[PDB]
């Protein structure tokens, strides 16, 4: 029972840690949409300039 | 095509705020390709410190031959003022081809691959512009209205070599002139080492007078301790298990070999390289497995970034070390390896 | 370099390093193919030796401390042949390859061993 | 770049031959020292298996479990020539076969390759001995030897076999599988009972076939390395062969590069 | 020995849900950081307004 | 061939082909000499996988069907990033080596492999 | 070239070795005089034609004096009196 435990509590480190890699992949995910959203509308904004 | 030029923009691009400015020398180069070059210095901010002389592949060669030293001369207007200043020529085995090309049409005798008799005086002439000059010359030059500072010129000349072969005249002349050279290896590029920078080969002849106090600790030994781990990598590869001297320094040229790696267009400041450094040689990096090392440097520095801001800015001051800044990192990293 | 200006002590030390470095030079290729375990027993042995010769070659020099981060050493005519004598006939078979590497006279080898 | 690099391939590459040329003759040497100590086995061989036939014959009053119903030898050392990959190569055959019968398979190992082999697609080794010399010693062999033994007395095997290689020619070595355990008018003055003796010979019987079987083994090897050195040294050949008709060529195209330039210069001058 | 395992098992078992937990938080620790880093690129790039 | 221009996946699968292609070629001197059995067993795995992926990059064309008679492929972007991704992460080390040579797209190779 | 196509014989002398301890470093595998025994006195021409035997044998054997406990005695023989005539 006490092996069993010790199992469970390296099954919940293992889990958890596999959880915590997958939240910093979706912030990296993330920081390049708000990052290209800024470059299409400031490139829109100058030719808007331009053209005027 | 192995990052010659990617190395001297980079250099260019990291000055934007070391109150160094910069002069960026094209000889024959395409137009599009210094188009883009000057595209990417503004969109990293760099290029309102810098000047770009452009002599393209369709120009006359007597405005080849002519632009280094044009490029030189606008960089030694900040020296003489007690200023620094960095030069760029990105090929100098261009400019040679274009001086061939005039001493030809000149009818003068030719030497040893067709090209001039002088041309090891072309680039010597270039060349030892390039320096440091005293307090007493900047004095003397200002007329009295600039003291007590020095002034300076820092230059990173190009050679392109035939298939490695150094024995060609032109590359033959440059590597006798300079205070050192930086090799780029084709088959390191090819292995993905990117900067591939050949640590046997490549040398600077001022070495540790040229870094800051916690670069210059940090890094004492490594190049040739590098030079010696490739030789016994080559040796140890086909022989059975050896003692724990050989093992000890086999598995840290291996991971400094993974550290060594860098992407383009990302410079470290001196306390992130250091972080970096200091994990390596104070052993923190023996755990860690070859295919993590990236990993865990770029964790790493983000977490000293967020939780000791304040040590990264006292480094960044003038990259001294201490006792206090050594303790410092080493509780850093052992708090990061235990918690994150 | 002849026993009739310097002596006989000196010459056979020097005759005896360049002895074992030029066996070695053929030795190189050989164990980069087919591996080190295939030598003779006295073969593998000199090869030992002729890696740490190589080494003891080495020396930090005052006017590289910039280069070198280390100290500089001067050592004597005496201190030098005694030192590679005792590579050659085998009291420092013992010690590690990388102890003879930038360490001046034999001494300090000993020393850095323990490091 | 020039002739002056592929000068030093081409010594590089010559010294390599001189010692593969002389390995081949060695491998030869060792050989022959390997097949007068096969010969020198067999008199205690032939001879315990002419007394169990008729200490069992005679003896109808019991019957050894042995009488009713895998050890691998590897070498430790490179340059076989295939010696290794054919044994297993026809091990995996009967394996297989056993596996068609849904039988389960206990494995025994001598010598470093056949450990690696196992490891390397996760078979199952009861024991494993490794780091023999070229002329072992049957004592080393005791230990392997009983714990596959052992298993057959508590019934976990029904058919032992061991697998090595067999010397048909000095040019030929053969993959082999042979069963260990399972096998006129006077009769002996037994000192103890025949029981007891019958118990004590057929374990002889059985060790000295491996201890047999592992240096003939050692025979194979040494036949193997001699083929794959003197392969190693033709092959050596071809690339100096092909590096002098490139030396050649770069030493004709230096001389003509050489005038070209010193009659341009004369021209001007 | 029985009584001592179960009071181990209490102690591992807290032990593992207490890591979990700050795994995680550190993780959307690291998600928050990298989030606000985006935003300030893509607020800087927003120089395109005078860089173009 | 940059992260910027092409993105992520494509960029690092075209890094790892050249990094593998890379490694093979260092290798052809001593599996000239000694053969492939001499090689670790990282090395064999590489080398087994440098040859699928050469083979993989021949490809038949519409106007070479003159030479030899078999119909021309045209192959896109997605198909071929599939492909070597697949051939690199080991999703294909159970397909013989002859079932990569003058196939198109990934698929064909599975069918050729029935043969 | 144009010295040695003039030249009756020629001594060659080898670095690998004068560097290897042999002092006279000649190079007697390549080395020749087109003279040759007409150029000697009767008692050096008799004892020289064993020696020359005696170096070929060992520059044929020399990979072997690493191995030299596995080779066959009457080969040793050839081997151990090289390495002394050498
Ligand atoms: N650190 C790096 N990490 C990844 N890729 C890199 C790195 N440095 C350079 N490269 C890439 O490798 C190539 C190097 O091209 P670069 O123009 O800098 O080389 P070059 O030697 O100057 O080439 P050329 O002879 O055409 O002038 C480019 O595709 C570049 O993006
Ligand atoms: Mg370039």
């Amino acid at each position: 029972d006490l092996e069993l435990a010790h199992e469970k509590a390296g099954q919940q480190l293992r889990e958890a840690k596999a959880q915590a890699a997958e939240i910093v992949e979706q912030a990296k995910k993330r920081a390049n949409q708000i990052v290209d959203e800024a470059r299409d509308q400031a490139r829109t904004e100058g030719e808007r300039l331009k053209a005027q | 095509q192995i990052g010659k030029t990617a190395l001297a923009v980079d250099a260019i691009i990291n000055q934007k705020d070391s109150g160094i400015k910069c002069v960026y020398v094209a000889i024959g180069q395409k137009q599009s390709t210094i188009a883009n070059v000057v595209r990417k210095l503004e969109e990293n901010g760099a290029l309102a410190n810098t000047i770009v002389v452009a002599a393209s592949a369709s120009e006359s060669a007597a405005l080849q031959y002519l632009a280094p030293y044009s490029g030189c001369t606008m960089g030694e207007y900040f020296r003489d003022r007690g200023e620094d200043a960095l030069i760029v020529y990105d090929d100098l085995s261009k400019q040679a081809v274009a001086y061939r090309q005039i001493s030809l049409l000149l009818r003068r005798p030719p030497g040893r691959e067709a090209y001039p008799g002088d041309v090891f005086y072309l680039h010597s002439r270039l060349l030892e512009r390039a320096s440091r000059v005293s307090e007493e010359y900047v004095e003397k030059f200002t007329n009295g209205a600039v003291t007590g500072k020095t002034g300076s010129l820092t230059a990173l000349p190009i050679i392109e070599t035939q298939a490695g072969d150094v024995s060609a005249f032109v590359p033959t002349n440059v590597i006798s002139i300079t205070d050192g050279q930086i090799f780029l290896e084709s088959a390191m590029f090819n292995s993905g080492i990117r900067p591939a920078v050949n640590a046997g080969i490549s040398v600077s002849r001022v070495g540790g007078a040229a870094q800051t106090k916690i670069i210059k600790k940090l890094s004492g030994g490594i190049r040739t301790a590098l030079a010696q781990y490739r030789e016994l990598a080559a040796f140890a590869q086909f022989a059975s298990d050896l003692d724990e001297a050989t093992r000890k320094q086999l598995e840290h040229g291996q991971r400094v070999t993974e550290l060594m790696k860098q992407k383009q267009y990302a410079p470290m400041s001196i306390a992130e390289m250091s972080l970096s450094l200091y994990a390596a040689e104070r052993g923190f990096l023996q755990d860690v497995e070859i295919a993590k090392v990236g990993s865990f440097e770029q964790a790493l520095i983000s977490y000293f970034q967020r939780e000791h801001a304040a040590l990264l800015a006292k480094i960044n001051e003038k990259g001294d070390f201490n006792d206090e800044i050594d303790a410092g990192i080493k509780a850093g990293i052992e708090k990061f390896k235990a918690t994150q | 370099l002849d026993p009739l200006v310097i002596g006989q002590d000196h010459y056979d030390t020097a005759r005896g390093v360049q002895y074992v470095l030029q066996r070695y030079k053929e030795l190189k290729d050989i164990i980069a193919i087919l591996g080190m375990d295939e030598l003779s027993e006295a073969d593998k042995l000199l090869v030992a030796r002729a890696r740490k010769i190589q080494r003891f070659l080495s020396q930090p020099f005052f006017v590289a401390e910039v280069f070198t981060g280390s100290p500089g050493k001067y050592v004597s005519l005496k201190d030098t042949i005694a030192g590679f004598k005792g590579i050659l006939n085998g009291d420092y078979d013992h010690l590690p390859e990388q102890a003879f590497y930038m360490v001046g006279g034999i001494e300090e080898a000993v020393e850095k061993a323990k490091k | 770049a020039g002739a002056k690099e592929i000068r030093s391939k081409i010594a590089s590459i010559k010294s390599t031959q001189k010692i593969t040329n002389a390995m081949e003759k060695v491998a030869v040497s060792k050989m022959r020292k390997a097949q007068m100590r096969m010969a020198a086995g067999r008199p205690y061989a032939e001879r315990i298996r002419q007394v169990i036939g008729h200490l069992a014959n005679a003896n109808p009053e019991y019957r050894h479990p042995f009488m009713v119903e895998y050890i691998v030898v590897s070498s430790d050392r490179g340059l076989c020539g295939g010696l290794n990959i054919n044994l297993f190569k026809s091990l995996v055959k009967d394996m297989s076969g056993y596996r068609e019968q849904g039988a389960e398979i206990d494995l025994c190992v001598i010598g470093s390759k056949g450990a690696s082999f196992f490891r390397s697609f996760g078979g199952n080794v009861v024991a494993a001995i490794s780091h023999l010399g070229e002329e072992p010693s049957i004592n080393d062999l005791i230990g392997s030897v009983k714990v596959m033994l052992d298993a057959y007395l508590e019934g976990r095997i029904d058919r032992l076999f061991v697998v090595s290689n067999k010397f048909v020619n000095t040019m030929t070595q053969k993959p082999t599988v042979e069963q260990l355990i399972p096998l006129h008018h006077w009769d002996y003055l037994y000192e103890p009972d025949a029981k007891s003796l019958l118990d004590g010979l057929l374990v002889r019987y059985v060790e000295s076939q491996v201890y047999q079987a592992v240096v003939e083994n050692n025979a194979c090897e040494q036949a193997a390395r001699m083929i794959a050195m003197k392969n190693a040294t033709d092959n050596a050949g071809e690339l100096i062969s092909d590096l002098q008709l490139i030396y050649n060529k770069a030493r004709q195209a230096a001389i003509t590069q050489e005038i070209s330039e010193i009659v341009g210069g004369a021209a001007a001058v």
